[PDB]
């Protein structure tokens, strides 16, 4: 065939050790660009004026950070949502001061990860598989979009995007609590149910299957040798597992259908994490957690504090201290 | 010995009374009649060598002068402190409630 | 897609027990340390640098400022038996807020 | 005629107006008339910083630097009285305006030098007997350079002058003497000098333009370290009016 | 269905940003101020107040060294200072009279601010689109009193939720449609498992 | 020395990724 | 900076064109069953 | 503790005359303060000008004095700066600027008294929290 | 049990309630900087993983 | 940065001791009769 | 007062004031104790005795607040200065030592 | 004694690296079909 035809055949080959594909044609270069820029910035970038007040924050290892404190720091509040590619800067030195690497990394990463999701659909189709693994990955992907793109858009600045760093992440969490009372938001509560329940059902499933593995090995060998890649026979007794779990709770609380069981395993965390993502993405537009501050009042009108008011006091501590030189007027409105 | 000039000032009359040469303008709300009209004039016309010089501001109504006279005992003057008067800080010193 | 995959179903399911069970056990150990206030609160090298260099800032120093706000603002109501009275003037606050 | 939307995002908003090559005129001064500068604009085109060598005996040079805070450096909308003195010299007394810009430039090797580029409280005078302002008129004067951060500014450990902690609270039992300079914030106020060299005059509109050179100190981070000497060069524009 | 799901998802996202930023086809008189608008209105409010008290707002240097009221944008335009520096792209009828070819004009600021501009800026500052899910208006630490969540927040948040789940339905249905068209939407044929006819990866 | 240590561990992990993908124990059917 | 921008513009256009033409090259047929 | 007639007894005028408000009036005062005033004066502060609060001691030192029903009712018809020197109807809601502050259009004399009564009663209940701002939340 | 037993009293154990537990999280952040703790980080990895 | 001087050796051995334990066990497994 | 007794009345010896990675001897932190300075008595200008509020073990950092014998606040070290009412400067705070160095 | 702060890591690695090399080789010799 012609060059193009052979190229297409190669790009879409089910035979490549790593699947390429058309999504991969975009994913590969964008992920490589984000990864390389990230690694170099995390090691060597100079301090970045995240809040646009000429107060540069040091993110990199060579400038006095460790793995836990280091970050690629968000772009300057002076930039806002303006697009700041390298060629918009007068010099690499200016680009670095203003947090150019952050934009480069996150835009390439978001594009690349969205293509990772497409690529998962793509390969499933090449392999004659059902197509929805890519829908499960939409949950973490939605969450990355929420913290690196939707939230900054709502608030008018990439300087309020999540920093690319471990301590930076906690900074974002704490400020987010002061500003949105996220803990009191039901979508974040559903996210907690999603991740705690995902952990729970992960352990539950692991333990129930492990508990009913069919004896195929001796006491000297790992039982894992009792399963051979590609064998036709199921390797555990689901009727035994259901027999156990139906008795632990009650019969109709347990699955005896593996397909229903595995659907539940997919659905519970994916749905909870979609609500986590939508929590961040709607607090992006300042629809915030429940506010019961001073909700309980006695017969005279004295305020009777509840645990909500004690939350409020912790939130106030975060609010009054955060970005301590950046506010000149009494309300923090974004 | 290096010294915090704002803390040291709290040990002078600035720590006791409205210092016509230094105190931020919201402090004039403590007494009847001073804010905003006289407060604006007093800050605009500072510094003053003595508290009585405040009566020499041009254009004052007679009622305005009497309000000043009634409040001189709540005023002081100390040397102008650069740290208190730069940055427009006499008009807004970054403190709200 | 990812470069690696399970090939052993038994290993897969044991790993699903392993990961969350081990993670919860690790969190429990950190909490036993917190019972004694034996915290990972600070990096001493960060503090020595920041104490001597007022231009050195990291997300780690930013978060301790948040902690200091949380302690001062929440303690009087959260720890009523302490009878804390923190006059306005001592509360840590940044500008304006 | 240009509107905001013609200008926005071009960089032109940081540029002072220019005069035509024909503007080689003469603007008469009537010693009986009072005047003001209605608008003084200063656009820096080069920032130089004096290196600090390991020994005296060689004088340090001013070296070029790289601007890292973008097109945010010009002083503009400045105004004040233009006095005619009894020897015919003029004295400009700055009253108000956008009369400062924080600026960060970078030395070779990366050392960042923030400064408050400024002409606050500027008092500048010409030579005697300025019967007309012409391409031969100069202004020379002095201005104040207050601390680059004002008194509420809190360092990364929460320490400040008019607010903040007064000690290194993360080192509760460290000896305080070695940290005095970092703990006790100081607000500097130093003098700067500027010359303005008129290159163009439109005698009919009251407008002048030229080159300037100022010298001032950079940020000392509220007393934490020694400031550097900065030399700023650029173009200026002013409109003079009877008032 | 799937092509339409993708298109409605896209349109949903667009509508979200429309109601959040645009004050022409979503007039602020009816929908409340935009987030950028209310933040700018706050700076305007205190510029007005403090200048009434005698401050020279052009020369007032804030704690950072940037102007407390007024500063430059990265391209030089005069803009409000403090955190609202991010919002200098904002434009609205109550503010434009103060803007000249170089951005905010100091002489117009000093001389031409009308009482209707002060009122609008105070109204918009105090109706910022921030509030709790139970409709307590204000920042998250606000006490109960003001029953307010901006129509802008309700409309942006709802449409983002819808647009997102519509993206999910697009992927669900586009991938199902592909699989059903090729004949494997019900699972893999045990005797015609494609991967068993392929060469090993290694 | 600390920067060196952190980057060294990181580099070992990326190398490990490479061997774990391209020099894995190959999966063999049955 | 001008050269860099032109370079990146070219690079991006190149890859976007592969993605679009690629997916135009009889994609539905590239599966193990009905083509 | 209860909302008693005593708590509801506030200064009517500058001369020391009091008025005891009813509970209906108290309810009505809160409702109408929320309706017309709380967007700026929630909890007794002032969002657009934090130097001036609604504390009784601050009201007493205003000119004319505003620490009584009469002074508050008059403030709502013809508000002034704190020194009594300028009339600020054009930038502060009042009966005289109901054209530009439309929420004032249907406030009756009775309503103004209720709102004034809320301003004097609330600090008797909340003490320093009234006009205290976030420190006292 | 162990956490409050190491502290001054049961008062500092978590209270059994939704908002009360939220308060417990925020206390651990402001007082213990618990997010910085590598045993908590391993917890988070095992939960999210 | 004023780090703990024992950080380096603690980190080095933390990696090396168990990594070498594993390598020893892997290699002698591979060398066992095919 | 025996120096040994005074030394037990010091938070540096409280075992709930440590860190998981703050390694080694207590002496490595606050230093090797050499001598009691003596008991500090604080007084304001009126000469009234004032008491420094002690840090509870929970707090890595704690403000400086002085109260009279009835627990009423009489002096402190402010953060914001512009509305300070209780500074040591305003209140004429002094300290006198009894016992020790 | 003010010894070189890298002397400890140098000695430890000097010992550990070649010793581990020999242990790897010895144990995988023992595990060979004898
Ligand atoms: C837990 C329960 C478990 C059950 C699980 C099932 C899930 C379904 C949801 C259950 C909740 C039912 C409670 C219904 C009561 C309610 O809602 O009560 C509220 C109101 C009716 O109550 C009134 O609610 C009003 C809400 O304020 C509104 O009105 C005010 C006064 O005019 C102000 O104008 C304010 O600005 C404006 O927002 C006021 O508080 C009134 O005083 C009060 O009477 O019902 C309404 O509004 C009707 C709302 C329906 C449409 C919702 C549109 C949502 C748009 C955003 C979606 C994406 C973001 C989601 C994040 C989550
Ligand atoms: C990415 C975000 C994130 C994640 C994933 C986690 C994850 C975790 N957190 Mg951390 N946390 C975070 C952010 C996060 N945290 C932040 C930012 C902070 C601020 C510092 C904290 C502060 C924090 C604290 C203060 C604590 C955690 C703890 C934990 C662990 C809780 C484990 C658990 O399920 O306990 C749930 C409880 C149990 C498993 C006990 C048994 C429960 C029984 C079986 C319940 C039976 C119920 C019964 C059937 C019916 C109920 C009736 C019904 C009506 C309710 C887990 C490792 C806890 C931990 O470390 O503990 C050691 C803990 O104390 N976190
Ligand atoms: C675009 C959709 C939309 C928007 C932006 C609004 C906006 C608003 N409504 Mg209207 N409304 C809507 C649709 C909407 N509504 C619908 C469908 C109904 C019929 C039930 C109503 C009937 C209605 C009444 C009767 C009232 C309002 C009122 C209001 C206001 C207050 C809302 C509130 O307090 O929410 C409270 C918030 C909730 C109840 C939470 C909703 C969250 C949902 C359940 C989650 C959705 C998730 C997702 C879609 C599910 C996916 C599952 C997944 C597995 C795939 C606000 C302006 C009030 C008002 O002020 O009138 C003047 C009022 O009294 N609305
Ligand atoms: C019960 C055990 C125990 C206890 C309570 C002590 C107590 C003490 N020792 Mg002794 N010590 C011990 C055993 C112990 N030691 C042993 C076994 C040795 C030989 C190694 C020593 C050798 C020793 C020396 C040489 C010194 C001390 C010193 C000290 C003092 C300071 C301790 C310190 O800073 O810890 C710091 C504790 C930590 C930093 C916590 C470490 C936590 C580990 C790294 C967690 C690992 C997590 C794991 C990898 C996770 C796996 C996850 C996986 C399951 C998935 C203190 C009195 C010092 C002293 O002052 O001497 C006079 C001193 O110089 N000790
Ligand atoms: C001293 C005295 C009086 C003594 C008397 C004692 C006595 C004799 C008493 C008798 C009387 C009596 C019984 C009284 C009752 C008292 C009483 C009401 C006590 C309260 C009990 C209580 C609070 C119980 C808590 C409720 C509870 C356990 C709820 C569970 C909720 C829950 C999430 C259940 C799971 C349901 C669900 C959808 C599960 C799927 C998820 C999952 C486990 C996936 C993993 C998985 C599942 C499978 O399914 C199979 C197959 C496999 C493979 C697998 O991976
Ligand atoms: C320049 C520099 C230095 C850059 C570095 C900067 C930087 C910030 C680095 C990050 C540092 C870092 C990684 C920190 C994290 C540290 C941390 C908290 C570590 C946790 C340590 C620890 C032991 C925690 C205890 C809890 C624990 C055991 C967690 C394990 C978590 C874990 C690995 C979970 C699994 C994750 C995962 C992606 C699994 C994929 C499995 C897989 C291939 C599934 C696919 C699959 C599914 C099927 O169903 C079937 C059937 C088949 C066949 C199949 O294949
Ligand atoms: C084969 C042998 C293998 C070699 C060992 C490998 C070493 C790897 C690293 C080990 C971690 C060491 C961490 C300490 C860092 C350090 O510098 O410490 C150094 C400290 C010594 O502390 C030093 O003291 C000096 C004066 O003596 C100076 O003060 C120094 O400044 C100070 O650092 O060493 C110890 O404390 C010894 C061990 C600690 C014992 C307490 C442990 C109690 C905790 C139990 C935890 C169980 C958790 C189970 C979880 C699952
Ligand atoms: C994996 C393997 C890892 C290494 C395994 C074992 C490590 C042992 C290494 C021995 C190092 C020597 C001791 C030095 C200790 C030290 O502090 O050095 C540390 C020195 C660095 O020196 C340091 O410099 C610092 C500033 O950068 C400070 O001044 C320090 O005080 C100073 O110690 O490291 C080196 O010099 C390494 C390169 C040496 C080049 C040697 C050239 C000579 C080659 C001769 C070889 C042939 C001879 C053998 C023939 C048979
Ligand atoms: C108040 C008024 C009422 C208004 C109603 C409100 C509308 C909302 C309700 C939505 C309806 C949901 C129906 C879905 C059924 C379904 O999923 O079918 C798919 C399968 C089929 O069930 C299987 O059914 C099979 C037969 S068949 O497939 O149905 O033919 C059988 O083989 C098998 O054992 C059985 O388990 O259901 C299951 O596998 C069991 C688990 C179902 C529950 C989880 C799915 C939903 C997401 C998880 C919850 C996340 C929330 C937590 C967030 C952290
Ligand atoms: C688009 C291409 C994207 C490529 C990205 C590169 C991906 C790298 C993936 C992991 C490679 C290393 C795996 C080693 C381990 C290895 O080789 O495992 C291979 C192992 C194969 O399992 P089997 O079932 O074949 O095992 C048989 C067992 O019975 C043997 O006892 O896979 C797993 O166990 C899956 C669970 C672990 C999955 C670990 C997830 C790791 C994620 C990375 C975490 C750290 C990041 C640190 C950041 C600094
Ligand atoms: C910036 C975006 C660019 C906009 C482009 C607008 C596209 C609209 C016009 C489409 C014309 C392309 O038409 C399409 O081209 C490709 C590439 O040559 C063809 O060619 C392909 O045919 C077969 C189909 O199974 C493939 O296996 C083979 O690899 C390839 O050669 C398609 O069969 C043809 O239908
Ligand atoms: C291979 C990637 C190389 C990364 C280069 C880092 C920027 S270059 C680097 O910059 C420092 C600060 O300006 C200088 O002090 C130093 O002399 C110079 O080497
Ligand atoms: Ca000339
Ligand atoms: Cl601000």
């Amino acid at each position: 065939a012609n060059l193009w035809e052979r190229f297409c055949n190669w790009v879409t080959s089910t035979d490549n050790r790593l699947y390429v594909g058309w999504f991969g044609v975009i994913m590969i270069p964008t992920l490589l660009a984000a990864t390389i820029c990230f690694v170099i910035a995390f090691i060597a970038a100079p301090p970045v004026d995240i809040d646009g007040i000429r107060e540069p924050v040091s993110g990199s290892l060579l400038y006095g950070n460790n793995i836990i404190t280091g970050a690629v720091v968000p772009s300057s509040n002076a930039i806002g949502l303006h697009f700041y590619p390298i060629w918009e800067a007068a010099s690499l030195d200016e680009w670095l001061y203003n947090g150019g690497p952050y934009q480069l990394i996150i835009f390439h990463f978001l594009l690349g990860a969205s293509c990772y999701m497409g690529r998962q659909w793509e390969l499933s189709y090449r392999l004659g598989m059902r197509p929805w693994i890519c829908v499960a990955y939409s949950a973490p992907l939605a969450s990355a979009f929420a913290v690196f793109l939707i939230y900054p858009i709502g608030q008018g600045s990439f300087s309020d995007g999540m920093p690319l760093g471990i301590s930076g992440t906690f900074n974002f969490m704490i400020v987010f609590q002061a500003e949105h009372n996220i803990l009191m938001h039901p979508f974040h509560q559903l996210g907690v149910a999603g991740v705690f329940g995902g952990a729970l059902f992960c352990a539950m499933h692991g333990s129930l299957v492990t508990s009913s593995l069919i004896r195929e090995t001796t006491e000297t060998e790992s039982a894992n040798y009792g399963y051979k890649f590609g064998q036709e026979e199921e390797t555990y007794n689901i009727v035994a597992a259901h027999g156990y779990f139906g008795r632990l709770i009650f019969q109709y609380a347990s699955f005896n259908n593996s397909r229903s069981l595995h659907f539940f395993l997919a659905a519970w965390p994916v749905v909870g994490v979609w609500f986590a993502a939508l929590g961040i993405s709607t607090m992006a537009f300042n629809l915030n957690g429940f506010n019961f501050n001073h909700s309980v009042i006695d017969a005279k009108g004295n305020v009777i504090n509840t645990w909500a008011d004690i939350i409020n006091r912790a939130n106030l501590g975060m609010e009054v201290m955060h970005e301590r030189n950046a506010h000149n007027f009494p309300l923090d409105l974004a | 010995e290096l010294v915090n000039v704002v803390d040291e000032k709290l040990g002078t009359a600035y720590g006791e009374k409205i210092d016509l040469n230094n105190t931020n303008i919201a402090a004039f709300i403590q007494y009847r009649g001073l804010y905003p009209t006289l407060a604006k004039l007093i800050v605009k016309n500072a510094p003053y060598e003595s508290v009585e010089d405040v009566l020499n501001i041009p254009g004052l109504t007679e009622r305005q002068k009497q309000i000043l006279r009634e409040n001189l005992e709540h005023f002081t003057v100390t040397e102008v402190e650069t740290a208190l008067v730069e940055g427009g800080d006499r008009y807004n010193n970054g403190l709200y409630k | 897609i990812f470069g690696i995959a399970f090939s052993n179903k038994r290993w897969l399911h044991f790993f699903m027990l392993f990961v969350p069970v081990t993670g919860l056990w690790m969190s429990a150990i950190g909490v036993v340390g917190l019972a004694l206030n034996l915290r990972s609160y600070d990096f001493i090298s960060q503090e020595i640098r920041a104490a001597e260099d007022p231009e050195f800032e990291t997300f780690y120093t930013k978060n301790l400022l948040l902690n200091e706000g949380i302690r001062a603002w929440m303690a009087p109501q959260d720890q009523p038996h302490e009878n804390f009275v923190f006059p306005e003037e001592v509360l840590p606050r940044g500008n304006a807020l | 005629t240009l509107t905001y939307d013609d200008i926005v995002g071009t960089g032109l908003a940081n540029k002072c107006p220019t005069l035509d090559d024909t503007a080689r005129g003469a603007y008469p001064i009537d010693s009986s008339q009072t005047y003001r500068i209605a608008r003084l604009c200063l656009q820096p085109t080069t920032f130089l910083v004096k290196e600090e060598p390991k020994n005296k005996r060689q004088e340090a040079e001013f070296v070029p630097t790289k601007l890292v805070t973008r097109e945010t450096t010009s002083l503009d909308q400045i105004q004040g009285e233009l006095k005619v003195n009894s020897d015919g010299s003029l004295t400009f007394v700055e009253e108000d305006g956008i009369d400062f810009q924080p600026v960060t430039v970078q030395m070779a090797g990366g050392e960042r030098i923030p400064l408050l580029f400024t002409v606050k409280n500027l008092v500048a005078s010409t030579q005697p007997n300025v019967t007309s302002i012409t391409t031969s008129t100069d202004f020379k004067g002095e201005f104040n350079v207050p601390s680059y951060r004002t008194a509420n500014f809190l360092d990364p450990k929460g320490r400040g002058l008019a607010s903040g902690y007064d000690s290194a609270i993360a080192l509760p039992q460290a000896k305080e003497e070695e940290l005095a300079r970092a703990n006790v914030k100081r607000f500097s106020l130093t003098k700067g000098q500027i010359s303005l060299n008129v290159a163009k005059v439109d005698g009919r509109t009251g407008e002048i333009a030229g080159t300037f050179e100022s010298e001032q100190l950079s940020d000392d981070d509220m007393g934490a370290h020694e400031p550097h000497e900065v030399k700023i060069q650029g173009v200026f524009y002013a409109s003079i009016e009877p008032a | 269905l799937s092509y339409s799901l993708g298109a409605l998802s896209m349109m949903g996202f667009i509508a979200t940003c429309f109601v959040w930023f645009n004050n022409t086809v979503y007039p602020s008189e009816f929908y409340g101020p935009t987030g950028p608008e209310a933040s700018q209105a706050q700076a305007m409010t205190f510029l007005i107040r403090d200048q009434k008290l005698g401050a020279n707002v052009g020369s007032a240097q804030g704690p950072t060294g940037l102007g407390k009221y007024l500063m430059r944008s990265p391209t030089g335009e005069i803009i409000f200072g403090g955190e609202t520096m991010r919002f200098w792209d904002f434009r609205g009828p109550w503010l434009e009279p103060l803007r000249g070819p170089n951005g905010l004009d100091l002489n117009k600021i000093k001389n031409d601010i009308q009482p209707w501009q002060e009122r609008r800026a105070a109204e918009y500052m105090t109706h910022a689109p921030l509030g709790s899910l139970n409709s307590v208006g204000g920042v998250a630490t606000e006490i109960n009193s003001v029953n307010f969540v901006s129509p802008r927040s309700w409309l942006a948040t709802s449409h983002f939720v819808l647009a997102f789940f519509f993206l999910v339905g697009h992927l669900w249905h586009a991938g199902r449609a592909r699989a059903a068209a090729a004949g494997f939407e019900k699972g893999i044929d045990r005797e015609s498992e494609p991967v068993l006819s392929m060469p090993s990866l290694d | 020395m600390e920067t060196i240590t952190y980057v060294f561990i990181f580099a070992c992990i990326i190398a490990l990724f490479f061997f774990a993908i391209f020099f894995r124990e190959p999966p063999r059917i049955t | 900076m001008e050269t860099l921008k032109i370079t990146v513009y070219i690079v991006v256009t190149f890859f976007v064109l592969l993605f679009v033409f690629g997916f135009l090259s009889g994609d539905p047929a590239r599966n193990p069953k009905r083509k | 503790a209860e909302l008693t007639p005593e708590v509801l007894t506030v200064p009517l005028n500058s001369e020391g005359k009091t008025i005891t408000l009813t509970e209906k009036q108290y309810l009505e005062g809160k409702r109408l303060f929320q309706y017309a005033c709380a967007s700026c004066h929630v909890g007794g502060i002032t969002k657009t000008n934090p130097s001036l609060d609604l504390r009784t001691e601050t009201l007493a030192l205003a000119t004319p004095p505003r620490d009584n029903i009469e002074g508050l009712v008059d403030y709502m018809k013809n508000p002034t700066t704190y020194d009594g020197e300028q009339e600020i109807a054009e930038v502060h809601p009042s009966l005289r600027s109901a054209d530009i502050f439309p929420k004032m259009r249907n406030l009756t004399e009775k309503d103004l008294v209720a709102i004034a009564g809320h301003i004097l009663v609330e600090p008797k209940i909340l003490g320093d929290k009234w006009g205290g701002g976030k420190v006292y939340y | 049990l162990i956490y409050p037993l190491g502290q001054s009293s049961w008062f500092f154990a978590p209270s059994f309630g939704v908002a009360a537990i939220f308060r417990f999280l925020l206390f651990f952040q402001g007082f213990h900087n618990w997010t910085l703790n590598p045993f908590h980080m391993m917890g988070v990895a095992g939960v999210l993983g | 940065m004023e780090v703990n001087q024992l950080g380096l050796i603690a980190t080095a051995l933390f990696v090396l001791v168990p990594s070498v334990f594993l390598i020893i066990l892997y290699v002698q497994t591979e060398s066992q009769q095919k | 007062i025996p120096e040994k007794l005074a030394f037990y009345d010091y938070i540096g010896n409280n075992p709930a004031k440590g860190g998981l990675f703050r390694t080694g001897p207590m002496n490595k932190g606050d230093g090797i104790a050499q001598a009691w300075k003596g008991h500090a008595v604080f007084r304001n200008k009126e000469g009234e005795e004032l008491f420094v509020r002690r840090m509870p073990a929970f707090f890595e950092s704690f403000p400086v607040i002085l109260t009279d014998k009835n627990g009423v606040v009489k002096a402190d070290i402010p953060f914001r200065r512009a509305e300070s009412k209780y500074s040591f400067e305003q209140q004429g705070v002094t300290v006198s030592f009894y016992g020790g160095e």
